[PDB]
């Protein structure tokens, strides 16, 4: 399906000529996006693969001190809000790259790694959410920091080409960079709550009053705004219904 | 399981509720009431989980 | 009924419950060097193969933001000969961190920042190179494939011994190598009660190994038969000879460790006698022969008993004649 | 008030006034790993990075000797081809010493000194290689990361074992992968004075586990007890139960150490118990439950503590009845 | 009549019937370093040049399947620049996989599957580097080699000491640099028969060596009389002197053990001493001089002995008077 | 007047008059390891050259036997590219088996013993790389220059402890890391005499260290007062406090070993007291303070002594009141 280019190969051959400005070409705020997806990706894949996958089978993560760091449930919110306009980005990217010939690709690829940045994002910040250990996340945060610049620069070049609020794609530009400045509450989860690296005092934010094995195993009102939705607790207690009654 | 498991909590609540107003003066006679009312919030505890 | 190790040698533990997961990540290497060989290989051929594509990605950044991807040349020289598409930058990625180098493609001295790009690529390579081929060098050399060459009894036997009981066994080597200092701890494990009614559900205690001298170490040539002389002192004191049938709690494991000769690595071979392992008043056959001016053993007759004479009752009722 | 060692492990020492620098030049290797990762990587990349800009500067000094930077070709052969700036003299440098080798610039056999500035630019590459890259596998294989698997107690109890006072506390294993031939070395340290008149500040005094033969060696599959009885011999024969509270001279430190099984490099674990953190009177939960035919041992309830009776008064005056 | 380790140092035994090659392949590391050296030299040159052919023959298929090797050019660009043989195509395999590289031969990026051919052949080289390169110096530093330094007696003695019967033998080491934490294991091996009727073939009894504390441990710098008093408890106590000959059913062993040094890998030193080669009432000469402010031995008069008078009768019948 | 070994730790000795080299040459490798710096370099980088020699003669010759050095160039391709002299020659062979690989000389696929002569010098380059580098690299790596660190005192004394007269030194530790398991052998070297007439010119007998347990071990934080009680079974029984003067024949000598807890390779430090360095009746500056909650040692007053009270006869007069 074409020799696969990233420019389109379109017989101009001047999607690829940056000349008149270094920022100005339009493809280069596009390959300039997936510098923080593949960062994440590339950072994040070592990590969760030595903490969480490299235990045996055998040995068994604890089942109790859920504690969330705060901002939880609007950082779930806004990740959903996420994969919804990234969605909608590879819907333009499908919508926009089919109209010509052969194969735009950088109209797939950055949201396309973002998308799967975004949801090794939201595992990651379930591992380390379960794992209490907050000298983590300092990779979200420039992580979200770095799609932060790559977007405001996507942003203010879409201002510079005078394309207004009727084409899709400054709209939803738009929608994720007001996101993924929303997305920066790592900064409200270290200061005036959880003051883990960068000032002088521990926070220390005691555990909930339920998890030192109180015998509760009820498990929804202290997990994650994912699974309190679709009740992942709950489908470990159906299948350990099957092979064994249940007493009280 | 689980429906079974709340009959069969649901019943010794109405049996403590039966057997409360029908010794009530003799329950009354010891001091025994907020024995009987620790009694009847195990019992609802049962049934609420 | 569940035994603490088998007699392959693993450990039956589960490790239930452990809280913390940040006393994990301080150490990697121990855990890189702990997986199994599908995920050695999977997280050696992942880094090698990330650390080339995201430099890849990093030399097509170069030459898409110096223009050089793009065709139009009036005179100027590239950052780098001959790129013009992204696998041209992943050959020349892979063509700089292994360090073949063709030629055809080649930086020029024209970009700065490929400089850097070129220097931080050949550091990371070869902090690369270094950490996974000495993590894969000392996950084929690790010394605990070498316990499947040491063997064991498939029965320990308990006989009399110069007017004492005694728990024998037998541990064979089978390499032409030999095993620097190895040292046995053979230790007890049951569930005992204390007089003052603290139980503990596997108490390893120590049977010490009569030797001689009364230190633990031996000289693995022959399969030579470690006893342990039953003593007051000792906690198979008591032990009746009715007492050795399934579902009773007494387990006997025989730990033996030394340096290897030839890797020069120290090993550990773990094994298990239980309560139905261990025969009562049977002893060893006498394995070593003797033919053209050289010691012989043959371990086809190697865990074989004979069924002596021994007196059925316990230790301590020995020891009143 | 102040801890000799905490209880993550580390020593709380000073080392002040050492005269003598003389003898730490003497070994360069043992504190160049010595030192911290930024530090580590700094003189990694600064090692590799001036060794690339001598050889550089060697090589421009040859390529400006020869005329070879000057472009006026009328017929002769250059000694390196196509050098004609530093940049590309420093290219020539990365491509000789790390064996990248691209061939636009290549040495040819004009110039002696070209030869033998390549030669001893291959000697000095590889033995800076040898050395760095040993130093990286050397840094990231130490064994002092493998005590942050291996965990204590939170507080050691005393309590009553076999009608004697037993110091008990109890050390876990993290790791499905075993420590081969562990010891104990458990000191307790304090001001004593003697007789005589000499006062020591920390006086070292060793008590001996409590295991069997009376050798320190254990077996770290589950984790066990570590107690140590409690004799006229030991100096905590005199320990009064009212004793345990802060500003008390009274420190005692638990010193684990063996070979790891994985990686076969020497280990050691240590901690304290301050006289705060000893407990009088409670003895340890049993955490080794059973399920499906395994051991399964629970970490949530390790350092959990009962509460049994216990006699308050010290060992000595224990007896005499 | 027959040794069970000669004086060089290598065990007489056979290991017949080895039933089980299945504990053999387990582990491929240890046997593939226990080769002699045409076998590794063998096994090295063969693994690397299987290794060359084996993508040798994949680079020739895809050479070969692209139309690469038919010379029918019009205007398309190959997989692999150049290649027209299989042994251009054997050259290139050896050009990628040792990275020599030169660039006559190189992979221009029309076939994706010659870049998945590339990147599983730097993978497989790199590993194959990594494991031969560990194992060629795993070979070449082991320290069997080094008990050839370490030199012994040709003949033990047994002469009077402090009153009582000693069995004394001389060691020494040739080298300038030291062995750290020598240990000696004597050991007598012989038949011997229980009293119950257990007959063994060969009964590694274990006689401590008489040191000063009892632990076994030496400093190995002048060659020095390593010896062991004759007590009840030793298996010497009923040794006649007129039981000195051949086909005697007598040897001591001597193991001898330590960590090198230089290379820091564990040794081990063996020998025997035969009934024929043990001497009675024969006693070493002083070896040790002294000139120029320093100490010096003679090794030409090393195994000299010089016959003083002993009673000649056991050392039981030495014990009453 | 003449010592065994010094105060920095290296022996007196000197090893006259060894008949035989054949023991010698059966270990090349830790002779090799064992020469000074000049020489291994010069065996280094002679061992590289005489390798890129000699594999440049046979490529000098192959270029002679083809008729490639003559330029009578018809149309026949050659062996290699471009050598016209044994220059370029020497200049290919450097690129081959250091993998440098420029390209302007290159194999070409005519002749099939260029391929031959290709792959033994890839396979005598890989097993000249591999014995090279890890050569030099566990000659920087031995542990015998972390002596240096480890410091002793300038005199050992004798003083009272316990109501008994103590034998004591002081040993500190210079370095923020640890030292694993650290062991003392406290020997006394003279020349006795038995009573049967046998004398030994340096009679390495052994005094216990005093301890606690018996067995020696120690922990190396701060700088700890290692002392061994005179009793009736230690050789210092009969010392009298007029025998500490030049030309008495007593050393002490003191052997530190243990493994080092960052490169995990054993080391051993050594020092000796001679009887004018064993001073009588003082004892040692208590050197540990305490200032912000952590232990501070003062190195400057290390061997400070303070001349206490002793009475001023011999250990066996001492024991009868």
């Amino acid at each position: 399906m074409g020799p696969l280019a990233f420019c389109g190969s379109e017989n101009h051959s001047a999607a690829y000529r940056v000349d008149q400005g270094v920022l100005n070409n339009g493809c280069f705020v596009d390959a300039l996006n997936v510098v923080p997806h593949v960062f994440l990706l590339f950072i994040t894949f070592p990590i969760l693969f030595i903490g969480w996958g490299s235990q045996s089978s055998k040995v068994h993560i604890h089942h109790s001190t859920w504690l969330h760091f705060p901002g939880h449930n609007l950082r779930w919110i806004l990740t959903f809000m996420l994969l919804f306009v990234l969605v909608c980005e590879i819907a333009e990217g499908i919508l926009s790259d089919g109209v010509t010939e052969s194969h735009h690709l950088h109209l797939y690829m950055p949201a396309g790694m973002a998308f799967m940045a975004a949801v090794t994002s939201v595992v990651y910040y379930h591992n380390i959410e379960t794992s209490n250990f907050p000298k983590l996340l300092i990779a979200l945060l420039v992580y979200w920091t770095l799609a932060f610049i790559t977007k405001t620069i996507k942003f203010v070049k879409f201002l510079d080409h005078a394309i207004g609020f009727s084409q899709l794609r400054f709209c939803l530009t738009g929608l994720l960079v007001i996101l993924y400045g929303m997305l920066l509450l790592v900064e409200v989860n270290v200061i005036r709550v959880r003051r883990y690296i960068f000032f002088k005092t521990p926070r220390e934010v005691k555990p909930p009053e339920d998890l030192q094995d109180l015998g509760v195993r009820f498990l929804q009102p202290f997990v994650n705004l994912l699974s309190k939705g679709t009740y992942w607790w709950m489908n470990a207690f159906i299948k350990t219904a099957h092979k064994k009654p249940i007493d009280l | 399981d689980l429906q079974q498991l709340d009959d069969t909590t649901q019943l010794p609540l109405l049996s403590h509720f039966a057997e409360t107003v029908e010794g009530l003066t003799t329950i009354r006679a010891f001091r025994y009431e907020a024995r009987f009312q620790q009694k009847l919030l195990e019992y609802t505890d049962s049934n609420n989980i | 009924r569940a035994r603490f190790v088998s007699k392959k040698g693993n450990c039956n533990v589960a490790h239930k419950n452990i809280r913390e997961q940040g006393r994990f990540l301080q150490d990697v290497f121990t855990t890189l060097v702990d997986l199994k060989w599908p995920h050695t290989l999977l997280i050696f051929t992942m880094s090698f193969l990330c650390s080339w594509l995201l430099f890849a990605m990093a030399w097509w950044l170069i030459a898409f933001a110096h223009g050089d991807l793009a065709p139009s040349e009036g005179t100027a020289e590239p950052c780098v000969t001959s790129i013009h598409s992204f696998s041209s930058a992943f050959l020349f990625s892979i063509e700089v961190q292994v360090t073949i180098g063709f030629g055809g493609r080649m930086v020029t001295e024209e970009c700065p920042l490929a400089i850097l790009i070129l220097i931080v690529q050949n550091i990371v390579g070869l902090m690369i190179n270094a950490i996974m081929l000495g993590s894969i060098f000392m996950k084929t050399a690790q010394a605990h494939r070498r316990a499947e060459t040491l063997i064991f009894s498939k029965h320990a036997v308990i006989a009399l011994r110069h007017g004492r009981l005694c728990f024998m066994l037998r541990v064979g080597d089978l390499r032409k190598s030999m095993i620097i200092s190895a040292t046995i701890h053979m230790q007890v494990v049951r569930k005992t009660t204390s007089p003052e009614g603290e139980v503990v559900p596997l108490h390893q205690v120590d049977i010490p190994m009569e030797n001689g001298v009364g230190g633990n170490s031996i000289f693995l040539v022959a399969p030579l038969i470690i006893y342990h002389v039953i003593d007051a002192n000792s906690p198979l004191y008591d032990l009746a000879p009715s007492d050795l049938h399934h579902h009773q709690d007494l387990e006997i494991i025989v730990i033996l460790e030394g340096v290897v000769e030839t890797t020069g690595i120290t090993t550990q071979a773990r094994t298990s006698y239980l309560a139905d392992e261990i025969l009562w008043g049977q002893r060893f056959v006498p394995i070593v022969a003797e033919e053209d001016g050289r010691y012989s053993v043959d371990y086809s007759k190697f865990d074989n008993t004979v069924k002596v004479p021994t007196p059925l009752c316990t230790a301590r009722q020995l020891d009143e004649d």
